């Protein structure tokens, strides 16, 4: 039709307009020129300044993909074989074939959707979805164009081969058997080494639970990853895809619950104010910055400062440090709480998934099982905070296999065949109950879990509270329950300025009172809630480093290590 | 054979001769049929140094001398 | 529709048959061929070293040529026929059915081919995943650690018919031989084993090492065919 | 097959954390591989042997969980003698609290975590790329003991092997 060719004329004149695009490609070719790796044939349009400058062509390519995209990449593809002279004749004939693909960015409006809030109305258009992935198939090829030659003839013909799965159109079905005799009814010769083929995979986006509506069943899509992106991400990745919500094959229109299989031709993959930042930063001057959000964790919960802190801490966390050599250093926090019941031990573990930017809720499947293997709840928790409650209920194989987990930050499958290592980059903290009913603090707290101390002893932090008898603990204990008959979002946003835009390093001076409180606790023998070895020095420069992220600096002092040393001598007595 | 296995094939008065868990020594003809590599079993079997061995079953330390081949590599332990 | 891609292989056969013939060690391909004829040798190991020397003396000389190294690299499953025709050429129905050697060929060693100033491609080891779509028909090397090792089986190439009507025998029911075609009357065809082409076939599956895995993924595997000898 | 840790670390090192957690089905198996270098499997009708050419490093805590100067040192592991007896340069890295000690082990962890450098500064170690080539190139030799001193090791053996008999008591 004659109108495609006045939309490709726009696209040439698109890349026109914009420069950045087009010598964007330049760029690649001398790229490619110099190395005569190859890049691969795509680049990344922005749809603003696609709208900014042709709005029908922009609205055109979201409402209507299959006419509107082709005659971009057709007025891509001739501009980049015109740009210059590829001079080489055999490179030439091979290298050219591929079309220019395109990718999409920029503000989606209205179909800035989710798998939940897409819909049968956005099908047969461009939308971009949110969500985590969940598994991922085998890449494998897909033929495009074929060649012929014909021995008694010597000249080459060529065939295509296209499909409504890759294709952004349905067009008339091609596949058939491969062809053996050409027109002039010669044997044909079969070139496998100049057929083109470009690879695919299906991924499955899912909904998050995250968000996801308690009491209804989840939303998911499928996506389809094509040529040099088919393989960008693992699953349980959180990502931004954007391609066609199509449909395929017929909703039992031809020979009752089968409907239309909507689907999304991916194309492109990308893993995921000013007015907060100038109130995260002033309100952090006054000189007691600290115990105002140590108060607002929980706030109805009276007591417990210490732990409030020591939460606190666990959230803004330490730095993991890497070395030249390879190594890897852990900088997350770990605490364990024990002790009677009716103490609000699993109301502030409730409350940690209430504040974490990302956290996992389970109790004691923690590691992955066997094939792909499941990601188990431990896995999960790359980048974020777990929460474990009743503890105590950990089999054997639990107890022995969260070690890797609690120290080295990472998990290792080991199981018969495939071995691979996962990021286990997580804090935990759990609590516990006495198996006997009753807490005795005349025995020590590997006498009463019945966890052992070679399990116990790796939490940073241990913390044993006891509701004691007296009247006046139990006056304000019921007091305070009995008068409920900075805000929270800003400590959040507090949380993730923090933890992101700020990484404290060490200097001599915090270095100066670490080692000398160290070496006085190896030195002091009176008993303790835990002999003390040199994990407790790796402790007090976390504590440090995670009080250095509160007070938004690059460096440390020595309130950070005052702060530190105290409270682990509180976990301590 | 070995833990391979191939299938065999057993025709006329040879049947009424092999049961699971016997031993055979097997002549046969190789075939292959679409690959199907298998025996026409063509028979089936269910079941100098003579003096070399007088001149070491009469000598003396016989006992000794097998006793001490068995393991070269181990003291003693008679 | 058509289009001419600058591939000759007129030249290219003719550089073969010049390469087999005249490439010194007398030529080294020729002895080659003189132990194939007495039977002393059944698998004929082509070195690309050898052509890309060839090319070396033939571009020193100021003589035309064709870089036939890097094409043979590029559709290597197409060159295999050719450089039989050309030693069927020069060996001291169909001539596959009497042909007791098999072609293999070696990659260009990187010494050779920085010593020579080209980019050799086909000796690097690769992974099955760096292995893309894109090389597909490319003479490539994967490095990895072999996971399963399938038995020997044979592998028929041409299926060989013999007609009792006419005693032509047709290669791959009904006898479609030029006697039995003009004839009202056709006999039937029965397949021959001893005729038929077949193959010794294996295959084996291949896995990624341990450090050229990304953290958090799965090794892939990729299979691999082994023919011949 | 399906390789596990042992199989798939087939001509290597495996390393094994928290080994005295190791089950009985665990640690028999283990017995084979010490000694044997190989893995006998009878499942299922199955009889197979598996090249089991490994390097077994394993690191424990005590069976009392820690080691206090009066402890007998055997009561704190959950280990057999045969185990102990296949094991060589068997350690016992017992801590004990010093002023003077963890001061240096103290000074030198807090150096790794300050600078991206060990605290040494007379001495730098060689990169693992180097390393790996040089330990490749040293596996390769073969080097033979001369008769000399293999009359030297029976001398030592007696030595040593006598000693023992006064100690265990
Ligand atoms: N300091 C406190 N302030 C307010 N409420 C508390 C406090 N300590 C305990 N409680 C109350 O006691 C109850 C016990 O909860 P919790 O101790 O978490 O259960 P469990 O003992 O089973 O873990 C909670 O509902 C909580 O409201
Ligand atoms: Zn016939």
């Amino acid at each position: 039709d004659a109108v495609f060719g006045d939309r490709v004329r726009r696209f040439q004149e698109f890349l026109d307009t914009f420069t950045s695009y087009r010598d964007s490609v330049r760029s690649i070719q001398v790229y490619n020129s110099n190395n005569a790796n190859i890049l691969p044939h795509r680049i990344i349009i922005s749809l603003d300044d696609l709208r900014e400058f042709d709005r029908s062509f922009w609205s055109g390519i979201l409402v209507e993909p299959a006419y509107f995209i082709p005659p971009a990449e057709k007025a891509l593809t001739d501009l980049a074989d015109s740009m210059d002279d590829v001079p080489h004749p055999n490179a030439s004939a091979v290298s050219s074939r591929h079309p220019w693909k395109l990718s999409f960015k920029g503000s989606f409006g209205a179909h800035a959707l989710s798998p939940r809030t897409l819909t049968a109305q956005h099908l047969n258009k461009l939308v971009s979805v949110e969500g985590i992935v969940t598994k991922t198939s085998l890449v494998r090829p897909k033929l495009i164009r074929s060649v012929h030659y014909a021995a008694k003839t010597g000249r080459f013909h060529y065939r295509d081969y296209t499909d409504a799965t890759t294709t952004l159109t349905t067009r008339i079905p091609t596949p058939a058997i491969y062809p053996t005799e050409d027109t002039e009814g010669n044997k044909l010769t079969t070139e496998y080494g100049y057929s083109t083929f470009i690879d695919h995979q299906r991924i499955t986006v899912q909904e998050m639970p995250e968000m996801a509506p308690a009491g209804q069943l989840p939303r998911s899509i499928d996506v389809i990853l094509d040529d040099d992106l088919v393989d960008k991400t693992k699953p349980g990745d959180r990502v931004n895809v954007v391609g066609v919500f199509k449909s395929l094959g017929a909703g039992g229109m031809n020979q009752t619950l089968i409907g239309f299989k909507t689907l999304i031709l991916g194309n492109t993959v990308y893993p995921l104010t000013d007015f907060d930042i100038r109130n995260i930063n002033k309100l952090s001057k006054k000189k007691d910055i600290f115990d105002i959000l140590s108060q607002s964790l929980a706030p109805s919960i009276y007591g417990h400062d210490h732990i409030k802190k020591a939460i606190l801490l666990m959230l803004m966390g330490g730095v993991e440090k890497n070395l030249e050599n390879g190594s890897h250093l852990r900088g997350d926090i770990n605490i364990l709480m024990v002790g009677d019941p009716s103490t609000a031990k699993s109301q502030l573990l409730r409350f940690v998934l209430n504040t974490a930017s990302l956290a996992i809720a389970t109790t004691g499947g923690l590691t992955a099982a066997v094939t792909r293997l499941e990601a188990g709840a431990m896995v999960l928790a790359d980048r974020g905070v777990v929460c474990i409650d009743e503890f105590d209920k950990m089999t054997d194989v639990d107890r022995v296999a969260i070690h890797e987990v609690m120290e080295q930050q990472t998990v290792t499958i080991a199981k018969a065949g495939i071995h691979t290592t996962l990021n286990a980059r997580c804090s935990v903290i759990a609590a516990a109950n006495p198996v006997f009913g009753q807490y005795d603090v005349n025995r020590d707290p590997h006498q009463n879990i019945a966890l052992p101390d070679s399990l116990l002893s790796r939490f940073d932090l241990l913390f044993v509270v006891t509701d004691d008898i007296n009247e006046i603990r139990d006056r304000s204990i019921s007091e305070h329950v009995l008068r409920t008959h900075v805000t929270i979002p800003f400590l959040r946003k507090y949380v993730q300025y923090a933890k992101e835009r700020v990484i404290p390093q060490l200097t001599q001076e915090a270095i100066n009172v670490i080692v000398k409180n160290y070496t006085d606790l190896r030195n002091d023998d009176n008993t303790k809630k835990s002999p003390i070895t040199a994990r407790t020095l790796e402790t007090l420069i976390r504590l440090a480093t995670a009080h250095a992220k509160v007070r938004l600096s690059k460096t440390v002092n020595k309130v950070d290590a005052k702060v530190a040393a105290n409270l682990l001598r509180f976990a301590l007595l | 054979e070995t833990p391979h296995s191939i299938s065999l094939c057993v025709y006329d008065e040879l049947v009424d001769s092999c049961r699971a868990g016997d031993r055979i020594e097997v002549t046969g003809t190789f075939r292959s049929i679409p690959y199907k590599t298998y025996v026409d079993v063509v028979h089936v079997k269910k079941v100098q140094d003579l003096a070399k061995i007088r001149e070491v079953a009469a000598r003396e330390d016989l006992y000794s001398l097998l006793a001490r081949s068995i393991a070269p590599s181990i003291y003693e332990l008679e | 529709p058509s289009i001419q891609l600058p591939v000759d292989y007129n030249n290219l056969f003719n550089e073969i048959t010049d390469f087999l013939v005249t490439f010194k060690q007398g030529p080294k391909y020729m002895a080659m061929l003189q132990k194939v004829a007495n039977r002393e040798l059944n698998s004929v190991i082509i070195d690309l070293d050898d052509i890309l020397q060839y090319q070396n003396e033939k571009f020193l000389q100021g003589t035309q040529a064709d870089d036939l190294v890097s094409a043979i690299q590029q559709n290597a499953n197409h060159f295999t026929e050719l450089f039989c025709r050309a030693i069927d050429n020069n060996m001291p129905f169909p001539p596959n059915l009497t042909r007791r050697y098999f072609l293999y060929f070696k990659p260009l060693s990187q010494n050779c081919a920085r010593r020579y100033r080209k980019k050799a491609i086909s000796s690097k080891p690769l992974s099955v995943r760096q292995i893309k779509g894109d090389f597909l028909g490319q003479l490539i090397t994967v490095r990895g650690i072999i996971t399963r090792v399938s038995d020997v089986k044979p592998a028929v190439e041409v299926i060989a018919y013999t007609c009792d009507q006419c005693g032509y025998e047709v290669f791959q029911s009904e006898c479609t031989s030029e006697e039995c075609s003009q004839n009202q009357t056709k006999g039937q065809l029965f397949m021959s084993t001893r005729a038929s082409k077949f193959s010794a076939f294996q295959e084996c599956k291949i896995q990624e090492l341990s450090q050229q895995v990304p953290v958090g993924h799965i090794p892939r595997s990729l299979n691999i065919h082994v023919n011949g000898t | 097959l399906e390789g596990g840790a042992l199989v798939l670390a087939d001509n290597g090192i495996c390393c094994i954390d928290e080994f005295d957690k190791m089950d009985e089905s665990d640690r028999t198996a283990i017995h084979e591989v010490m000694e044997q270098q190989t893995i006998s499997i009878s499942k299922a009708g199955i009889n197979t042997t598996l090249n089991a050419r490994t390097s077994i490093l394993a690191a424990a805590n005590p069976l009392y969980g820690r080691y206090n100067p009066r402890l007998s040192p055997l009561d704190n592991i959950n280990l057999p003698a045969a185990l102990l007896s296949r094991f060589d340069i068997l350690f016992l890295m017992l801590d004990i609290p010093s002023r003077d000690d963890d001061e240096k082990l103290a000074e030198h962890v807090t150096y790794v975590h300050m600078h991206n450098k060990q605290p040494d500064l007379d001495f730098t170690p060689v990169e693992p790329s180097k390393m790996r080539e040089y330990i490749a190139y040293a596996k390769t030799k073969r080097p033979v003991m001369s008769e000399a001193v293999n009359d030297y090791v029976v001398q030592a053996y007696i030595r040593l092997r006598q000693d023992s008999k006064r100690e265990m008591d």
